[PDB]
């Protein structure tokens, strides 16, 4: 109200608004998913179309061999925040000759998004992240909000009507994690989830986009007819 | 730019086949006066790496520093720190690697040669070296200054190839380092005769020995010598 | 006041959706793609009989393989064509070859949401960046202020965007030939345009593999409204 | 090297050798001196390998965008100016570079020398490199004005085979290009080996040298 | 530094700044533009509110950017010498840098730049002034003239005005200036000129200044008398 | 943050004005009125002290008329210290033209360097301007004698007769009436403060709430002398012209 | 006074065939009269069929092909996946170069593969930028060893066809992948013999349009 | 961090006010009240040591500051930005004069710069306007005896004497009863204390009053012998016991 103006200022009971409006933004975006097992990281994306003319905008991006993540909200700050694990995670192997590991790149990513909401001028970042990536310690899969927190998870996802998708994963916890050692059904897996968050529209070819990274599997995107097998 | 002032002599290792040894006299030379007795040259980091630092000791101390600051950095926000996410030779051997280069470029170096001796996660031996220049290379034997000359000669008679790294076991291996050691003692001018001596082996891990002692060495035969020539008395 | 980089309760952020007010001000540009070139026009809307009409702009060479179009505050397009040509002939000099359409449209995407208290607000233009390149062939992007930006196989910018774009709607197929594409961007422009559509108050052109970006002449046009207006009536 | 330039009444010939020399070791003996700026506008290389393609193709760019802001070719005359001022920036620094910016603009046919010590010249006739010296004797008593485009070619390519003959840094083969006012052309490599002796035998020349 | 936007859109799509920028123009004494046949004649008002000047030493409204090209504004008197220093600057470093004089094309579009710059810019208030920039080109006997304002745009005319009435006088230019046939020689284009000028100027006296500007740097400024012939010659037509 | 505080110095009105030099002006207008009068053969000075006390010590004092060389002196119309600023800039402007060129500057240069610098202030730097309008009196080789205002806004004019401060619209149709092109110093003298004894706010008019100054070529040959008139110059001056 | 640069030998070897490229050096790594490794690898793959060595100084020459590597990991970032084509990866090496004119890499660098029409293709590198497209090209310590022998059994130069006596040159055919390898070998055996930086072993990066394959051949360790 | 009011907090109001600069003027004449008065052979400036607390020792605060060893100032107003003035005045005496010129200022220019830090802090930005008006007394060889009086506002005059601060109005109409040209600097000190008296409320004595002159030079508290030009300064600070001796004779 009188404490939204900016992001320096605290409400009377404690609120950040201008994360929160930024928070709103990624409630707005277009659907994604999550989801791992032991072997394997998936990322599921809903791509969004101004018209039929148009094309569908483009919601995931690699950032290294064996890590990237998926967007909701302001396209232009995941372009800014998939640039700097870009860096980072390449900083990690020219320096350490290391692979990041991808709860460090979830660490990193609070600490840039931190920075945003306690100084004067600048603004919170616009857009929620779902990071997936393997390292020594196995599949990951993260979720990023601009408030800067950052949650280690099995399944989850953002944007709109993403409560429905996140339920369905709550149900199949105990059986998606044990799919090890088969790409295809823990897509299938994630396909079926990213589905219960739709309404009126249906996943069509230059629709879905999906994403996989795991044990001998570098991070690979599919759009177009390579996701044909999927619908 | 700068001049080497307070110096450690050669640092010698060799792979064998559960592993890796090097070894490093404890000497602290200041020019030709033997200074500095009990300086300690080889240093570990973790139970899986040792790095052995010849050249100036001012700049030893200061990448021991940056050493044990990786470990602490590396702790921080890791839950694995003592397991998957360790650190590992090769991303300590990297890390001194660009600081040394970066150092040369900007015409200010760290006036010294390393060896990173160690035993990967996968239990792949590990041993490279880097310099002052930033220059690397990798070997089944490595040596610095007159190890150079010296110990990798006979240690390579032992390993002179890579497929003789697997036939080599840590008593050949060690016994070699040994003698290598015994010989630097005889010809290097700036050495010492105690050292100490690093094991990496992937079963029984890092052994680390303190205090050790050239002997079983021959000076007898210089009694008969007499004069420059036509000496008899 | 308030922050320049303030986001509403809808979040949205104030500035830039304040900008795409003014590109809704300003002049149409449509842009139509197809498998023999990407055609660009545009309504050049002189403000008075007087100004000569052949110094208005709003249609601008990037490379050979690049065009752009433009919508709003075109003041505002100048240091955005500037930087697009820059990044262009940079890649050349880097690489030795023409740069992506996609990759130079992103580029200028770069600058869009580089404001703050950098540059004091937004762009208040939009542009139609249309080109060739080897690997995705003709390409039509729309490139806003808000460092957004989509391909479109046609598009239309500006006061009769949306009237425009329904009418694009019906008449883009797949299959659309050069000459097609061109009597249809000069159909569209008569039907939003306040004034009569000429040779001398509206501009056509494309670009095309073998002859590269080419602004059509007046001579040219005024032959392809001579062609529009007995095909109309044919019917 | 050795490299040429000439205006005459039908454009600019352009020519250079393509020896590359690392000390008394040939590294190279099918190097481009010739630089290919724009289609209406060469720059040759002489000195620092490097330098000079680095610095020219820079020139290029910086031509194009003029074209692209402007709607307009660039004259010789800015292209060299842009060139000599870019340069002069690193003067003392170690630059070596001997360059000719040959064209045809809208003043007619063009030709500048430009160097890393900082001049930049217009005229008709110019020779850089370590066998120029030998290049300017033929140049100098067959150069008119009134040459036709078959006997400009022949002028600018046996001047550089009397530079390649005797200069030891000068030699391998002769690249040929004519600069006409619908753009530059092309006129072919010619084998130094070969043409030595053609000329020797048609034109009666090299007469201590036997074959 | 002090980086405050003082230039920004509001909720309808506005920069108020820059459109309150264009009323500091309005306010500004009328120019005029005409462009003849081989000539450009540049007309300028000066408001007699102001009696016991010097018009020696007072700043002329019209001033040469180089040799070939002059500029006259409307507006803000004290923003218009910071526009027309940076254009003297930059044909001087245009000279030394490509060896030409600037294209009375580039010299606008260099001004326009600079004054759209200052529209997205912190710290800074746009300019309130808007130039006509007239000339020829080096060798060349076409005559150009450029308009300009403070939003950045930029346009060619074959006749404009600018500042306080220019509405008036650009419905006189309208409907009395033929592009099929303009005019033919420097009287034609003079005459015109002022007659658009009495319009709205009130007296023919030291209110009208005009510089005729020719091809291959033929610059010159009309004296009073000059101008007085053709005040006298207008009306006497005109009584009839 | 710090926006909240922040008033805009450099900002137009809705009108196309600026708001701070409208301001700024009106300060001026309260001012003590200073004139300028040009003559054939010299240039006149005069101006108004404020308000002034008899226990002031006007011989050591200066707030209205400043030398900024040999050859240009200035008159002040607003806030003192403002004025102090930008009359030492003046000066070290004068001297930094006089060791490029071997010349003194010449009056416009000057004139239009301060002006400048005014009108910085008002597009950028988010300050406030300063609340200053000159009268500058000078003589170069080009132009001879001349006179020039400047005010807040940064724009310069030239005169023949001038007023600046307070009353200047009561002052400026006095001089309107009574100034002719072939006018002398002496009378221009005359002039000068016959304006300032109609147009005063105070009872009457004294030597102890006055400023004069003049610039004459009534050195001895071709050269120009600057006179800075002293407390009991002015009462001569004043019983001369018939005032007191 | 410290010396930035050094001198770590080897030598290496570029040939372009019809549809195929090869480059080789020696793994042999040294300074003064000591030897560092027998092996140590000095030709990389760099990724989109691009074999690429930098002769010389060691250190610059790891330098400059890890930072080439990741210019083509960024190449693919910002330009969708695009394949970096040879000509392109030479222009883009030249600035990486060039970028140190004022303290330079040390190093002599060549790269390998295919052009955009399938053909083979190398390029030469000077240690400042200067680059150029070849057949044949032999860089480092015996460069001036190997060349000679290149321009005669590769280009055919200086041999004629009998009869004619100088008349008629020898023509210039093509050489599949098998005769390109044998005159690898004799120009590293011979280069071996008479070059006491040479040695110890040789490893030869072949480039066709299925990829990158290797062969390891042993050399005199004297 | 760092300091983001780059712009004034002093600006022109409609009616061409500068608020700042006269809310500052209004707390100068909340302040306690300091004059000066200067003589033919001297001047003096005084104020009252208005004391905070009993337990306080008002020796330690001097209202009265030596600027240079001729030139002397008092306040009226915020006691704490005046002593950061003090401080610069001090300084810039050195850094802006002595340092170059091998000699100290003369009052008139030493007044100039003070008053330049003031100007400054009038349109500077994110500062107020200083809190205080200065009387400046001083003594220099080509322009003799000097008192001048420094606003808020940077503006600077000359007085034969004046007041500032609580009862200025009614101190200046007294002074204008008393001063004439001919005065002593005795008889400066003596119409400084009648002055003074009648805006003291409580104890009037030299432990409540601080007074100093600038008069006849000083040798004997110059801490050197041995060059003659070298005479001592002429500022001089009286003491308890010598404003009590003529405040019998008063
Ligand atoms: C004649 C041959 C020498 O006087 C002529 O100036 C050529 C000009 C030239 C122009 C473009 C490309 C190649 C050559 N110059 C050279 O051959 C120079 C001479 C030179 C040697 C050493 C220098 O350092 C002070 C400066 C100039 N040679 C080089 O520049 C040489 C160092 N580079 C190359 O030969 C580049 N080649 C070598 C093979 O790999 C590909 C690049
Ligand atoms: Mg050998």
């Amino acid at each position: 109200n009188n404490y939204d103006g900016d992001t320096v200022t605290f409400s009377p009971t404690g609120r950040l608004f201008q994360v929160e409006y930024a928070l709103e933004a990624i409630k707005q975006g277009s659907v994604t998913v999550g989801l791992r097992s032991n072997t394997h990281a998936v990322l599921v994306a809903l791509k969004r179309n101004a018209d039929e003319l148009s094309s569908y905008q483009k919601k995931i991006i690699k950032c290294d061999e064996h890590m990237g993540l998926s967007l909701a909200g302001l396209a232009p700050d995941a372009r800014v925040l998939s640039n700097y694990l870009r860096q980072q995670c390449n900083y990690s192997s020219l320096v350490f000759n290391r692979k990041l590991a991808v709860e460090r790149a979830g660490h990193l990513l609070c600490d840039k998004a931190q920075k945003n909401t306690q100084s004067y001028g600048g603004r919170p970042y616009g857009v929620g992240l779902l990071i997936i990536g393997y390292d020594k310690s196995g599949a990951h899969l993260l979720e990023f909000q601009p408030s800067g927190n950052v949650t280690e998870l099995y399944g989850t996802a953002i944007g709109a009507r993403s409560q429905g998708a996140k339920t369905y994963l709550e149900r199949t916890l105990d059986t998606f994690i044990k799919i090890d050692g088969n790409p295809d059904e823990l897509i299938k897996a994630g396909v079926e989830a990213i589905s219960q968050s739709l309404r009126d529209e249906s996943l069509t070819v230059d629709n879905l986009s999906i994403a996989i990274v795991g044990k001998d599997t570098p991070f690979t995107i599919y759009d177009g007819e390579a996701v044909a097998k999927y619908i | 730019t700068q001049q080497p002032i307070v110096t450690g002599t050669s640092v010698i290792s060799m792979k064998y086949d559960n592993g890796v040894i090097i070894a490093a006299d404890n000497l602290g030379s200041y020019g030709s006066l033997l200074r500095f007795n009990g300086v300690e040259r080889l240093i570990p980091v973790g139970d899986n790496t040792v790095v052995g630092i010849s050249g100036d000791i001012s700049d030893m101390q200061h990448i021991e520093r940056l050493l044990k600051d990786l470990v602490t950095e590396n702790a921080y926000d890791n839950p694995l720190a003592d397991a998957e996410e360790a650190l590992e030779p090769s991303y300590i051997f990297e890390y001194l690697a660009t600081v040394m280069y970066q150092r040369r470029s900007k015409m200010n170096p760290l006036w010294n040669a390393i060896i990173v001796a160690g035993v990967q996660s996968n239990g792949d031996q590990f041993l490279r070296y880097v310099n002052l220049l930033g220059v690397t290379y990798s070997s089944p034997t490595l040596a610095t200054g007159f190890g150079a000359h010296m110990a990798n000669p006979l240690l390579r008679k032992v390993v002179d190839r890579e497929s003789d790294i697997p036939k080599t076991t840590v008593q050949v291996a060690e016994e070699a380092i040994v003698n290598a050691m015994r010989v630097l003692y005889y010809r290097d001018a700036r050495s010492s005769r105690n050292f100490s001596l690093a094991i990496i082996d992937k079963n029984t891990g890092l052994t680390f020995k303190k205090n050790l002692q050239v002997e079983n060495m021959k000076w007898d035969f210089a009694k008969d010598i007499k004069g420059y020539g036509t000496q008899k008395i | 006041d308030r922050g320049v980089s303030t986001f509403s309760p809808e979040g949205r952020l104030f500035q830039v959706e304040y900008s795409l007010e003014a590109i809704k001000l300003g002049s149409t540009a449509i842009g139509i793609a197809t498998k023999e070139g990407v055609v660009l026009g545009v309504e050049k809307r002189a403000t008075s009989p007087l100004l000569e009409s052949d110094s208005i702009e709003k249609i601008v060479e990037i490379d050979r393989h690049i065009g752009c179009a433009m919508s709003g505050l075109t003041a505002d397009a100048r240091s955005m064509i500037e930087h697009a040509r820059t990044a262009a002939v940079t890649h050349n000099l880097y690489y030795d070859e023409d740069i992506n359409v996609e990759s130079l449209t992103q580029s200028v995407c770069d600058l869009a949401l580089r404001f703050g208290e950098l540059m004091s607000r937004p762009f208040g233009v939009a542009l139609l960046i249309a080109g060739h390149d080897a690997d995705d062939g003709y390409q039509l992007f729309h490139a806003e202020p808000s460092g957004t930006f989509y391909r479109y196989n046609a598009k239309a910018i500006g006061s009769g965007s949306e009237g425009a774009q329904a009418e694009l709607l019906n008449e883009w197929h797949s299959s659309l030939t050069l000459k097609e594409a061109e009597l249809l961007v000069l159909k569209i422009l008569k039907q939003v345009m306040e004034e009569k559509l000429d040779e001398n108050n509206a501009q056509l052109s494309c670009i095309t593999k073998q002859d590269g970006f080419k602004i059509y002449d007046n001579e040219k046009t005024a032959e392809l409204i001579k062609e529009l207006k007995e095909k109309e009536a044919a019917e | 090297t050795t490299t040429l330039a000439f205006k005459f009444r039908h454009g600019v010939i352009v020519a250079a050798d393509s020896r590359a020399t690392a000390g008394a070791y040939i590294a190279s003996q099918t190097v481009k001196k010739v630089i290919e700026i724009n289609p209406y506008l060469l720059g040759t290389m002489a000195g620092g390998a490097a330098d000079c393609s680095f610095w020219e193709r820079l020139l290029a760019r910086q031509c194009r965008i003029y074209e692209l802001r402007n709607k307009e070719r660039i004259s010789v005359a800015a292209a060299s100016k842009l060139l000599a001022n870019m340069v002069y920036q690193y003067k003392g620094m170690g630059l070596s570079m001997g360059t000719m910016i040959c064209g045809w603009d809208k003043r007619g046919p063009g030709l500048y020398y430009v160097d890393s010590e900082g001049n930049r010249i217009s005229g008709a006739t110019f020779s850089v490199g370590s066998g120029s010296v030998y290049a300017y004797g033929v140049l100098d008593s067959n150069y008119k004005w009134d040459l036709s485009v078959e006997d400009a070619l022949y002028l600018g390519k046996r001047s550089i085979l009397a530079a390649a003959h005797r200069d030891a840094y000068s030699g391998g083969s002769v690249n040929l290009y004519h600069v006409t006012e619908d753009g530059w052309i092309y006129h072919g490599n010619h084998d130094v080996g070969e043409l030595f002796w053609k000329v020797k035998e048609e034109e009666g020349s090299f007469n201590n040298v036997i074959g | 530094g002090y980086d405050r936007a003082l230039s920004i859109f509001s909720p309808d799509g506005h920069i108020f700044q820059v459109e309150y920028a264009l009323e500091a123009v309005k306010r500004g004494t009328c120019a005029v533009g005409v462009k003849g046949k081989n000539c450009v004649v540049l007309g300028c008002e000066r408001r007699s509110t102001l009696k016991l000047q010097d018009t020696r030493i007072t700043p002329s409204k019209v001033s040469k950017i180089d040799s070939h090209v002059v500029l006259s504004f409307s507006g803000l008197n004290a923003d218009s010498r910071i526009l027309i220093e940076k254009a003297r600057v930059e044909a001087q470093s245009h000279r030394l840098t490509l060896e030409d004089p600037v294209t009375v094309e580039y010299l606008t579009r260099y001004v326009a730049g600079v004054q759209q710059r200052y529209t997205q810019s912190g710290g800074v208030r746009p300019f309130g002034v808007s130039t006509l920039i007239a000339g020829f080109d080096p060798r060349d006997d076409e005559p150009k003239l450029y308009q300009t304002e403070p939003s950045g745009i930029y346009s060619s005319w074959s006749a404009q005005t600018i500042g306080r009435n220019s509405k008036t006088v650009r419905e006189f230019l309208e409907k009395n200036y033929d592009r099929k046939e303009p005019p033919a020689t420097v009287e034609e284009c003079v005459k015109l000129t002022v007659r658009s000028l009495l319009e709205v100027v009130q007296t023919g006296a030291k209110n009208i200044e005009i510089t005729v500007v020719k091809p291959d740097s033929d610059i010159v400024a009309l004296s009073s008398e000059e101008i007085n012939q053709y005040v006298t010659q207008i009306e006497q037509e005109k009584q009839e | 943050g710090s926006r909240r505080y922040d008033s805009r110095t450099t900002i137009f009105s809705p009108e196309g004005r600026l708001y701070q030099v409208e301001y700024a002006l009106e300060s001026i207008s309260h001012a003590g009125t200073a004139i300028g009068i040009m003559a054939s053969d010299g240039i006149v000075l005069a101006a108004e002290r404020k308000v002034t006390s008899t226990l002031l010590e006007q011989d050591t004092s200066t707030e209205k008329l400043y030398k900024l060389n040999d050859k240009i002196a200035v008159a002040v119309a607003g806030l003192t210290a403002d004025a102090e600023i930008l009359i030492n800039t003046a000066r070290i402007h004068a001297q930094n033209y006089l060791k490029t060129y071997n010349e003194d500057i010449p009056v416009e240069i000057l004139v239009r360097r301060l002006s400048d610098i005014k009108q910085g202030y008002t597009q950028h730097g988010g300050l406030r301007p300063f609340g200053v309008s000159f009268i500058y009196a000078g003589y170069d080789d080009r132009y001879g004698y001349q006179l020039y205002t400047s005010n807040p806004s940064g724009n310069y004019t030239g005169w023949k007769a001038i007023s600046v401060g307070a009353n200047t619209s009561a002052a400026q149709t006095l001089l309107q009436m009574d100034y002719k092109d072939d006018m002398k110093v002496d009378d221009a003298i005359e002039l000068a403060l016959k304006t300032l004894s109609k147009t005063t706010d105070s009872s009457a008019l004294t030597y102890d709430r006055l400023e004069f100054a003049t610039i004459r070529k009534g050195a001895n040959d071709g050269e120009v002398y600057q006179k800075i008139f002293k407390p009991q110059e002015i009462k001569d001056i004043l019983v001369k012209t018939g005032i007191t | 006074q410290f010396n930035p640069y050094g001198d770590n030998g080897g030598t290496i070897l570029g040939i372009a065939g019809e549809d195929f490229a090869v480059l080789a050096g020696d793994t042999r790594n040294i300074t003064d009269y000591s030897i560092n490794s027998r092996y140590e690898p000095k030709v990389f793959d760099c990724g989109d069929n691009i074999v690429m060595s930098a002769n010389g100084f060691a250190a610059d020459g790891d330098a400059l092909v890890k930072r080439f590597k990741n210019s083509v990991k960024w190449y693919h970032f910002d330009h969708n996946d695009k394949k970096l084509s040879i000509n392109s990866a030479a222009r883009n090496i030249q600035h990486l170069l060039y970028s140190r004119r004022f303290f330079p890499y040390y190093v002599y660098n060549i790269i390998a593969g295919l052009d955009e029409d399938g053909k083979g293709a190398v390029y030469s590198f000077d240690p400042v930028g200067s680059y150029q497209r070849e057949q044949c090209r032999a860089g480092g310590a015996a460069a001036s060893l190997i060349m000679p022998f290149l321009d005669n059994q590769v280009n055919f130069k200086n041999q004629y066809e009998p009869g004619t006596n100088g008349k008629v040159k020898k023509p210039l055919k093509y050489l599949s992948v098998e005769e390109v390898i044998k005159l690898v070998r004799d120009s590293f055996t011979s280069a071996t013999e008479r070059h006491i930086q040479v040695g110890d072993g040789l490893e030869i990066l072949i480039v066709t349009k299925d990829g990158v394959r290797k062969e390891f051949y042993e050399l005199k360790r004297d | 961090m760092t300091d983001r009011y780059s712009f004034s907090l002093t600006t022109f109001s409609p009616s061409g006010k500068l608020g700042q600069i006269d809310y500052a003027l209004t707390a100068v004449k909340q302040g306690v009240t300091s004059l000066g008065i200067k003589a033919t052979n001297g001047v003096v400036i005084a104020t009252e040591k208005k004391s905070s607390s009993p337990l306080a020792m008002s020796e330690t605060l001097s209202k009265v500051s030596l600027l240079t060893p001729d030139i002397g100032a008092v306040y009226s107003g915020m006691g704490p930005d005046y002593r950061v003035l003090v401080d610069k005045s001090r300084k810039v005496a050195h850094t802006s004069y002595k340092r170059i010129y091998g000699e100290y200022p003369p009052t008139k220019l030493l007044v100039s710069e003070v008053a330049k830090i003031m100007q400054e802090a009038t349109q500077s930005g994110g500062v107020r306007p200083f809190g205080v008006s200065l009387l400046i007394a001083g003594h220099d060889e080509f322009n003799g005896f000097s008192l001048y009086q420094v606003d808020p506002s940077g503006s600077y005059f000359p007085w034969k004497a004046t007041a500032i601060g609580k009862g200025s109005v009614a101190a200046k109409t007294f002074l204008e009863k008393r001063w004439n040209d001919e005065l002593e600097l005795e008889d400066a000190i003596h119409i400084a204390l009648l002055t003074l008296k009648e805006s003291v409320e409580g104890e009037f004595n030299g432990d409540t009053i601080e007074l100093a002159i600038i008069g006849d030079e000083n040798p004997d508290l110059l801490g050197y012998t041995g060059i003659p030009t070298d005479k001592g300064p002429r500022f001089r600070k009286l003491t308890s016991q010598e404003i009590n001796d003529r405040l019998e004779a008063l």
